[PDB]
């Protein structure tokens, strides 16, 4: 072994790099969506998924970083039993791979006010046979705080990443998911108490016949996965009637950008 | 043609560029000697000797030159030698020429010359230079010498009023001094780039002169440039007739002569060669070839002889030493310092005694340059790029002042400076290329230009020359300084690239050109006169001697790269050229026809920054970019952390490349030689090439592509990223503050709401809140608003307001700031439509308004985005989304009406055989629409409505309505309406033919002329009239039962409500539905249109019964029409319509190779230009002459009756064309022969497309779009054009179907298919165009109050569509209370701009009253915004000339046609009027309408289409000027009345106040009228009253003419006048003074007035005035027409007792001379 005279000089290749182009690839996925239909029967309503902003969706996420919107909609005036998902909020955020950050605060504008809340969307790394703890524990939190969202009425809807493609299923919380949830401090993937009866999968279709439209931050960007000390959950915001930026875009991550001009 | 062969052209390239070096000896001057020395060769070349001065050649003294070109010469008293034996070629020939000679010798003087020449045929009599007639352009290779020669050149020609200047870098936006530029200086490449563009109404037609400087350049790798300008001007020449003097200055080299042929140089007479013993000093000459391989050791090999020859100069004579870097100057001065220093002779340089040395030390404190400070002290210094203005200033001031005696410098200096130095050394001959990514031999035109500095002119007895090199190179540079090294043409590498160019421009369109094309080329002539060096054999020369084969093989070589690579679409066979847009892309913007495959190989819309960076990174300008092992690691580095990451490895030049831009827009410093001087190169290019990529993407429509190109290119431009506060964009502003600002992270919108106060606080540094307060209201910044107007369930009109909403300041925003506008769709991924915006400084504070249209659908889509975004600053942008939440679609609109299978209606249908008289001859039977209607329109009389595309036919549906009423009343009256006078005169003589001539009826055409129009309104049975005649006739309905009792009201091509001039027609037929409805018998309407989707409505408002109403489809025109839309996707129009070209000639042969075509083309040029290509396809075309179909002999009468020469031989292989600047008569033959048969072709500008006396069997409409030059941009031909074009394409009696292409851009076709396959929703516009029908409403009495202002509403189609399609008039519910509300503002607004306009009284804001003025403005049918103006000017001291002023900016004259072919024309039409105002100014209506209006009345010339434009100047002129009177008149202005009543003379006889009244004779002239002058006659009675046969003698005669004399003699006014004043012996004061006047007239009322110089005929009137000349005042007048007999009375009010004499004044308003005047005064008793 040699202390001088094999002496090499380490290199940096930073992690974020690798994902930014991972995610440059995204849009190849958004013409393989599946829906998994694997509940025999169907247990609440029917929710109807607009293509477009699920593809939009899709190309602003990051393969590792979840992030998540809030979805709204109306009945078709035809059966009540139907849910059209309308408009998907981009609220500023972060996450991890098992979980996301949200504001306290629920989307606010009178753009939105015709239509009700139906819970919300968020992507995954991979495909799970259950609904996430983190999850049940996020939508009944959410539940608890805001009476607007009714536990027979909102839903989560997952997009994993499969290889080439994205699966997306459709949950809704159950009376004894929703008095679990909201008490439970445990952040982990195995809390106490959290149990498959918690949740039961609801019926999804995606659809070309209309389209859905988006809301982001009105002044800020909805992406902080690189400001994270300046994400607060008692943060608030005000919405705009316009489309979101990617996840890597330039004013997501300003630091890179100035940071590199001080070499 | 066939046997054609694919050449390898690398093969053929000299890769040493200017290196090459095709000599292979070298002639040493007589006394050069070599010696050797350890390491290295030295070889001296004595200084020669000036040659004899020949044969008593003698140096012209500046007094022999031509006076003109002496100012030029001033402060000179004698040529120069070469100038004297140039200043004949020069001044006083046209001939090209070639000018070699050493540098320094004097060539720019003689360019000097040139330039004067051009300049003196421009200098006007009054000793003015023209200075907009003519441009001149100096090319320069170098652009520090471009601006050397900006300042000698603008020096030297100051005193002549020439404006020299350099081109600017943003010619996207600043082309505004270009037109203020006489001489343009620039480098090949621009020229190139700029003539590469069309450009539109571009300035290179003014062209007259092109000086190439340093033409040697030919040999560099930069030389194909050269020949591409020269190759591109000469045929241009060709092809225009145009000459352009090209003079061509050159170094003493080998092929000179060649030289001369390329720039078609007489060698006879324009070419001069002088060899280097013209050198201004003469030159001895030192080589030093090293020859030491070792780097190290070559080095101080190198240093050493550097050395040793200062050594030789030290305190002898000043040394200029250029190196090739900027570090390397100062590393040699320091070598050179030092090595004086340890050898203890610096003090050769400096000695004592001489208080340089105190000079040297106070400077070098003080200079703050720290090489400079080492150095200055020592008499040593440096100069490169990298300095300070002042302290290159500093180095060149203290050179000249001999303090500085060592100098190292780089070319820069060489090139920008005139320094001269008595010994010059260049330290070696290698410089780095990053373009060649490896270091290389300096340039020969370097060289050359370095080695001229040497030797002093004046100080110096000889120069002393040292050049360095390695010793193979020896023989180069010795051939190079001793008239050796022959100008090759270094032509094939750059084939393909300039042939994609001169397929681009259109001047190559296939291979036949493109070989004739490259005959023009250098490479050609050395070709012919060298073939071995270009790799031909002699034999093969032999065997094709004018190389024919060869250029086509190079031709198809180049032309298969191009197509390859997807520029060109290139057919072997025929070998034809198709352009493409990726094609006009690499041409505009520079670029290599690899790099536009690349970027269309690799471009996505889904592509992000990262590949887009790989992308650009990509591009073949960096083919020889490597990665050096040396630089790795630094890359590694930056690598690592670049914002944009990387996917590459740095193995690959493409990371490198990407990182480079990346450190560049960071502004980052880096290390590595090679690694900045890479950047430079990366950068320098970066620019346009993005660019580039940016038109591809946002021509394709990708949303986020074009946003994050854009950006990029913004980016590169500015060096900071978006991140960055966009603050740092004001350079201004301290970095330390904005950096501050930065890190708070803060939004920089918020910035807006706070003030001066809370941003001081917020920046945590109040001292300047202030400050930057006023910066952020400079950056700019908009504020959008929309009006959403449906047109139908699918396609959606868009109102856009832009309001500025900041500080606009010159010096940060210039005199314009440019955007896009960008509508995009849910997604914000596809551009649905896009346009570039101008803010124009002079409208910074107005709002502006863009109209577009986009498709929609259903269900209909959330919302659709408007970004206006900079064009040039980072983060200056605004969204405004489009929600359609609220958008209320029109209801869909219905079927049409069946068309019922019918027996075909013959023509004894009509039960009458004088009826029948009418058709039996034409036809057997009625179409099926005519067929349909003919029983509702005949035999009952019910209002009716017949809506079918146009040539289905409706002029007979009204005829059956005409004979119908012929049936009820002997003398029933038919008023017609035709929106278009054209079409008014078509109608006229058809319907003389049948009504008058064959029926014995009277039809009579409208005028315009109201006492005229009343009497064949009287007279007439069918009264054809345009809108606007027939508006002003039925204004008066109350007080005309002509006009009441009309039986029938037909009105024809009732869709044009919808269009520009709709409102008027909207309100006449609305006014004839009030009528009838008012006189309880009732007015039979029918109306005739195109297919309209919305027919019930406006069958409603005219009061058609359903069952009255034919709402046909464009699928039943009785002759097919079959129709087909081509999509061109090329957004430039010149390109565009080169590539329709040949489609249009395909599109004749295949639909229509036998029968009748019409071509439409946007412009008149185009006529002309598509006329002679479909000739030219049709020659190389197997079918030739195949459109003649009559013997030449049977035309040649025909032709030489015409002025056109193009016209004739078109017209003689076939083609006519027909434009707007054809003679009338030339219009008709061409007519006549296409109605005949004898010509097969047409082609016709868009502007004829209303007044066409003939159809076709095919219309072909090429292009949809045409240039506005008042708004300087594009508009689409409106709908109602395009009808009516396609409506040419109908032969009932001849063809089957009618056919009709239309070529129109992409993105254009898909509205087309929604507009005309169905029929033609129509709108109203009458709510923008109000307040003049108000007005004339309020003056008769039919609206009172405001109340009535809505009833007069609700009878209009205006009011209709308000139910039916709210939105499109910015309503937002149908309710009743809706609409009221609606109406009672719009009338709200109305009548308050009438009352704020002094047309009307408002009393108790509900009734209303008419004005004096508004009066005037109804009575002579004026737009009441021009009486307003009228009223504010006119000033009781007005002159004729502020008449013609103040009428020529009426609001009627703003429409009048602008074309800036006559800005020049119009330029030159003001230096001789004779009347004077303040500005001349551009192309404005209303200048144009004021200089032809001067060219009126003094009869200036004859122009082409400015004569159409004259006559429609006076077709209101007169109404003007009556207006004016009444103005006067009313406010008692004696003076100025009288002044406009003689005006009206004026402008009726085209006179002027003095002139001789025998002007209005006709057959005379000025010397005719001199002579009676000098017999005694100046009067009209003066000839009246004389014997014939004295007559005779006293003018010239002719005795037919004689007869035309008489008649406007005996048409003349003769009129005695009495008067008496009525019983005013008895008069009392304030009260009735009333004079009785008595006009008795001989008896000349025969007809019209004579006034052929006048376009409408005319009824002479009359004014009789009561007035005071003492103080001015118009006491009484009225205004009359005279009819051999007449009396009229005049009222006035006594206002004092007594001395009060009146002036009485019997004026005309159509004749001079006969005006009278009296005077009468009775007494107040
Ligand atoms: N300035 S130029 O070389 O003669 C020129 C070339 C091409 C087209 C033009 O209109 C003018
Ligand atoms: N260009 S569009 O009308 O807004 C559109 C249509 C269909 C799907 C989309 O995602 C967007
Ligand atoms: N028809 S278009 O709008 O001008 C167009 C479409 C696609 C590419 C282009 O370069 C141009």
């Amino acid at each position: 072994g040699p202390l001088g005279s094999m002496t090499q000089t380490f290199s940096s290749k930073t992690e974020w790099r690798v994902r930014a182009i991972s995610a440059a690839n995204l849009h190849l996925r958004t013409n393989h969506i599946y829906v998994s239909s694997d509940d025999i029967k169907e247990t609440g309503y029917t929710y109807i998924l607009p293509k477009n902003v699920l593809k939009k969706f899709i190309c602003i996420s990051d393969l590792r970083a979840q992030i998540a919107g809030y979805l709204y909609g109306v009945s078709p005036p035809d059966n009540p039993q139907v849910k059209e998902i309308r408009c998907i909020v981009m609220v500023p955020q972060w996450g991890t791979h098992q979980t996301v950050h949200l504001p306290g605060q629920l989307p606010q504008h009178e753009y939105l006010k015709e239509m009700e809340p139906l819970g919300w969307i968020h992507t995954q790394p991979n495909e799970s046979p259950q609904l996430s703890p983190q999850d049940v524990t996020t939508h009944a939190k959410i539940m608890a705080d805001n009476p607007s969202w009714d536990g027979e009425k909102t839903i989560i809807i997952t997009c994993s990443f499969t290889p080439g493609s994205c699966t997306l299923t459709a949950y809704k919380l159950t009376p004894s998911g929703y008095e679990w949830g909201r008490q439970n401090t445990d952040k982990g993937n195995n809390p106490k108490g959290y149990l498959p009866s918690h949740y039961e999968r609801v019926q999804m279709l995606l659809s070309d016949r209309f389209l859905g439209f988006f809301m982001v931050p009105a002044q800020s960007s909805w992406n902080y996965n690189f400001m994270g000390v300046r994400h607060d959950p008692n943060m608030k915001y005000e919405l705009q009637l316009a489309n979101p930026k990617e996840f890597y875009h330039e004013v997501h991550r300003p630091s890179h950008f100035l940071n590199f001009a001080l070499l | 043609l066939a046997p054609r062969q694919v050449l390898d052209l690398e093969d053929l390239v000299f890769t040493q560029g200017s290196h090459f070096m095709a000599n292979k000896r070298c002639q040493l001057p007589d006394g050069s000697f070599r010696r050797q020395r350890k390491g290295y060769e030295e070889v001296h070349v004595p200084a020669l000797k000036p040659k004899p001065f020949g044969s008593e050649e003698q140096l012209l003294p500046v007094e022999k030159l031509p006076k003109y070109a002496q100012a030029g010469f001033e402060g000179f008293k004698t040529l120069n030698r070469i100038q004297s034996k140039l200043y004949r070629a020069a001044l006083e020939t046209d001939e090209n020429l070639l000018l070699c000679a050493p540098t320094g010798a004097g060539k720019t003087n003689v360019a000097l010359m040139c330039m004067l020449r051009e300049i003196g045929k421009h200098i006007n009599m009054d000793g003015t230079i023209n200075v907009d007639d003519f441009k001149i352009i100096y090319i320069a290779p170098m652009r520090s010498l471009v601006q050397e020669m900006v300042g000698s050149f603008g020096k030297r020609l100051a005193t002549y009023g020439i404006t020299v200047a350099e081109l600017t870098g943003d010619h996207q936006l600043c082309k505004e001094e270009i037109s203020a530029t006489q001489i343009i200086v620039c480098t090949p490449e621009k020229w190139d780039i700029i003539t590469r563009k069309g450009g539109e109404r571009t300035y290179t037609q003014l062209v007259r002169l092109i000086i190439l400087d340093e033409i040697h350049l030919l040999h560099d790798d930069r030389g194909p440039v050269l020949e591409a300008l020269v190759a591109r001007a000469i045929r241009n020449i060709e092809m225009t007739q145009e000459d352009v003097r090209l003079i061509g200055l050159s170094a003493t080299l080998p092929n000179y002569e060649d030289v001369a042929t390329f720039l078609r140089v007489d060698p006879a007479k324009g070419l001069f060669y002088f060899d280097n013993s013209f050198r201004p000093v003469p030159l001895e000459q030192t080589y030093v070839g090293i020859t030491e391989k070792k780097a190290i050791k070559r080095f101080q090999i190198m240093n050493e002889i550097v050395y040793e020859k200062i050594m030789e100069h030290a305190g002898k004579n000043q040394v200029l030493v250029f190196v090739h870097s900027r570090k390397e100057t100062g590393k040699t001065a320091r070598a050179i310092r030092d090595m004086c220093l340890e050898k203890d002779t610096l003090g050769l340089f400096l000695r004592e005694g001489s208080a340089s040395t105190e000079v040297l030390r106070t400077e070098a404190e003080q200079c703050k340059n720290l090489e400079l400070k080492d150095l200055l002290p020592y008499g040593f210094a440096i100069h490169h790029a990298g300095m300070t203005r002042v302290d290159r200033t500093l180095v060149e001031d203290l050179f000249a002042d001999k303090h500085i005696q060592v100098l190292v410098s780089t070319a820069t200096l060489a090139w920008g400076v005139n320094l001269p130095a008595h010994t010059v050394i260049i330290k070696g001959t290698q410089v780095y290329s990053p373009e060649k990514g490896r270091w290389t031999e300096l340039g020969a035109l370097d060289i050359l230009q370095m080695l001229g500095r040497a030797g002093r002119p004046q100080y110096d007895t000889k120069g002393e020359g040292i050049l360095i090199t390695s010793h193979g190179e020896l023989q180069y540079y010795l051939s190079l300084l001793n008239q050796q090294l022959p100008i090759e043409s270094q032509m094939v590498s750059k084939l393909p690239d300039m042939l994609n160019a001169e397929i681009v421009l259109g001047n190559v369109q296939n291979a036949k050109d493109a070989v004739n094309w490259l005959g023009y080329a250098y490479l050609y002539i050395r070709m012919l006169r060298s073939p071995t060096l270009y790799g031909i054999s002699h034999d093969d020369l032999k065997g094709d001697p004018l190389l024919d084969q060869r250029r086509l093989d190079l031709v198809h070589t180049a032309a298969l790269m191009l197509d390859k690579n997807n520029l060109v679409k290139y057919d072997k066979k025929t070998g034809n050229f198709q352009v493409t847009e990726l094609g006009r892309i690499a041409s505009h913007y520079y670029i290599t026809n690899d790099t536009v495959q690349t970027y269309n190989q690799l471009l996505k819309p889904t592509l992000s920054e990262i590949e887009l960076f790989r992308v650009f990174s990509l591009s073949s300008e960096f083919k020889n970019i490597t990665v050096r092992e040396e630089e790795k690691l630094e890359l590694q580095k930056l690598l690592e952390r670049v914002p944009i990451p990387v996917k590459e490895s740095i193995e690959e030049p493409s990371a490198k490349i990407n990182v480079l831009l990346q450190a560049f827009i960071s502004q980052l410093k880096l290390e590595g030689f090679a690694l900045m001087a890479d950047m430079v190169y990366v950068t320098q290019s970066a620019g346009r090439l993005m660019r580039a990529i940016f038109e591809i993407v946002l021509n394709r429509g990708w949303a986020q592509l074009t946003d994050k190109t854009l950006n990029l290119c913004k980016m590169i431009d500015k060096r900071m990223w978006q991140s960055m506060c966009p603050l740092r964009q004001f350079r201004k502003l301290p970095e330390e503050v904005v950096k501050k600002i930065e890190k708070k992270n803060f939004p920089f919108e918020r910035l807006y709401d706070l003030n001066h106060n809370e941003i001081g606080e917020l920046i945590r540094m109040p001292k300047m809140g202030k400050t930057i307060h006023k910066y952020v209201h400079l950056f700019p910044k908009l504020e959008l608003s929309v009006h959403l107007q449906p047109i139908t369930r699918s396609t959606l009109k868009v109102e856009l307001t832009i309001t500025p909403d900041f500080q606009w300041d010159e010096k940060v925003h210039g005199s314009s700031e440019a955007f896009w506008i960008l509508v995009e769709d849910v997604d914000s991924e596809v551009i649905l439509h896009h346009e570039y915006f101008l803010l124009k400084a002079k409208y910074a504070q107005d709002e502006h308004l863009i109209t577009f249209f986009v498709p929609v659908f259903e269900p209909l889509p959330p919302q659709y985005f408007i970004r206006v975004v900079s064009d040039r600053w980072l983060s200056c942008e605004t969204q405004l989304p489009v929600s359609f939440r609220h958008l209320i679609l029109p209801e869909k609109y219905p079927p049409p009406t069946e068309l019922l299978d019918l027996q075909p209606l013959p023509v004894s249908a009509l039960r009458n055989s004088a009826f029948e008289s009418l058709y039996q001859d034409k036809f057997p039977f009625f179409n099926p629409i005519q067929t349909q209607v003919f029983n509702t329109v005949y035999n009952s009389d019910d209002n009716v409505f017949v809506g079918a595309p146009t040539g289905s036919g409706k002029t007979i549906c009204a005829e059956f309505a005409i004979l119908r009423m012929l049936l009820q009343s002997s003398e029933g009256r038919c008023v017609y309406i035709t929106p278009m006078e054209a079409l008014a005169e078509q109608v006229y003589m058809d319907w003389y033919e049948k009504f008058q001539d064959r029926l014995n009826k009277k039809v009579v055409l409208l005028t315009g002329e109201t006492s005229t129009d009343l009497k064949l309104l009287g007279k007439g049975n069918i009264i054809i009239s345009t809108p606007e005649k027939w508006d002003i006739l039925s204004r008066r309905w109350k007080q005309r039962k002509n006009v009441q009792n009309i039986n029938l009201f037909v009105v024809d091509e009732v869709h044009l409500i919808g269009g520009e001039n709709g409102p008027v027609l909207e309100v006449i037929c609305s006014r004839m539905r009030y009528i009838s409805s008012q006189i309880e018998r009732p007015i039979r309407i029918v109306a005739l249109s195109s297919s309209l989707s919305n027919a019930k409505d406006v069958a409603h408002w005219l009061g058609c019964s359903a069952t009255s109403t034919f709402n046909f489809h464009p699928n039943v025109r009785p002759v097919p029409l079959e129709l087909h839309i081509q999509g061109f996707n090329i957004s430039h129009t010149q390109t565009r319509l080169l590539s329709m070209a040949k489609p249009v000639y395909h599109a004749i042969t295949k639909h229509s190779p036998k029968k009748p075509v019409i071509v439409f083309v946007p412009s008149r040029k185009q006529t002309r230009l598509t006329a002679i290509d479909i000739l030219t396809t049709c020659a190389a075309d197997i079918q030739r002459q195949r459109f003649l179909h009559c013997t030449e002999k049977d035309l040649i009468p025909y032709l030489e009756k015409l002025s056109d020469s193009t016209l004739k031989e078109t017209l003689l292989n076939g083609v006519g064309y027909l434009h707007e600047g054809l003679s009338p008569m030339e219009r008709r033959l061409v007519e006549q022969l296409f109605s005949s048969g004898a010509i097969q072709v047409v082609v016709a500008s868009r502007s004829l497309c209303w007044g066409m006396n003939v159809a076709a069997h095919l219309v072909i409409i090429m292009d949809t779009q045409y240039y506005n030059g008042k708004i300087h941009a594009y508009v689409d031909y409106p709908i109602y054009d395009v009808l009516q074009m396609v409506g040419h394409a109908n032969r009932p009696l001849q063809d089957d179907e009618g056919r009709c292409v239309i070529m129109c851009q992409g993105s254009k076709k898909d509205f087309f298919k929604k507009f005309l396959y169905e029929p033609l929703p129509v709108e109203s516009h009458l709510d923008h165009c109000m307040h003049d029908h108000f007005n004339a409403e309020i003056v008769t009495k039919t609206i009172e109050n405001k109340q009535d202002a809505v009833d007069y509403l609700t009878w209009t189609f205006l009011y209709r569509r308000m139910t039916q399609n709210p939105n499109y008039y910015n309503l937002q519910g149908i309710s009743h209370r809706h609409l009221s509300d609606h109406l009672s503002e719009l009338v709200e607004q109305t009548l308050s701009d009438l009352e704020q306009s002094k047309c009307i009284s408002i009393e108790d804001e509900m009734d209303v009253a008419p004005l004096n003025l508004g009066m005037i403005a109804a009575y002579y049918y004026i737009n009441y915004t021009t009486i307003e103006l009228f009223s504010m000017s006119l000033n009781a001291k007005t002159k004729v000339r502020g008449l013609i002023e103040i009428i020529s900016n009426a609001a009627e004259y703003e429409n009048i046609p602008i074309r800036h072919h006559e800005d020049n024309l119009l330029r030159q039409l003001a230096q001789k009027v004779p009347h004077k105002l303040n500005n001349p100014k551009f192309n404005d209506p209303h200048v144009k309408t004021n200089l032809l209006l001067q060219a009126h009345l003094s009869r200036m010339q004859l122009s082409a289409e400015l004569q159409s434009d004259t006559e429609e100047i006076l077709s209101k002129a007169i109404r003007l000027i009556q207006a004016c009177v009444d103005v006067l008149s009313s406010n008692g202005w004696l003076s100025p009345a009288l002044a406009a009543m003689e005006l009206a003379q004026m402008v009726t006889q085209a006179m002027w106040s003095k002139d001789s009244y025998l002007k209005q004779l006709p057959h005379f002239t000025s010397e005719h009228i001199k002579r009676c002058t000098d017999k005694g006659v100046e009067s009209v009675f003066d000839i009246m009253e004389m014997e014939d046969e004295e007559r005779n003698a006293l003018l010239q005669l002719t005795d037919s003419q004689i007869a035309d004399v008489a008649r406007f003699c005996n048409r003349y006014p003769n009129i005695e006048l009495s008067y008496e004043v009525v019983d005013k012996d008895s008069i009392r004061s304030g009260g009735p003074v009333v004079v009785l006047v008595q006009l008795e007239r001989e008896e000349e009322v025969t007809g019209p007035v004579i006034a052929p110089l006048f376009p409408q005929k005319r009824e002479e009137g009359w004014w009789v005035v009561i007035g005071d000349a003492k103080s001015n005042s118009l006491i009484s007048i009225k205004r009359l027409t005279l009819q051999q007999k007449a009396k009229v009375k005049l009222d006035f009010v006594a206002p004092a007792t007594g001395a009060h004499n009146y002036t009485l004044y019997f004026m005309s308003d159509a004749y001079m001379g006969c005006d009278q005047e009296y005077k009468f005064s009775v007494d107040v008793k």
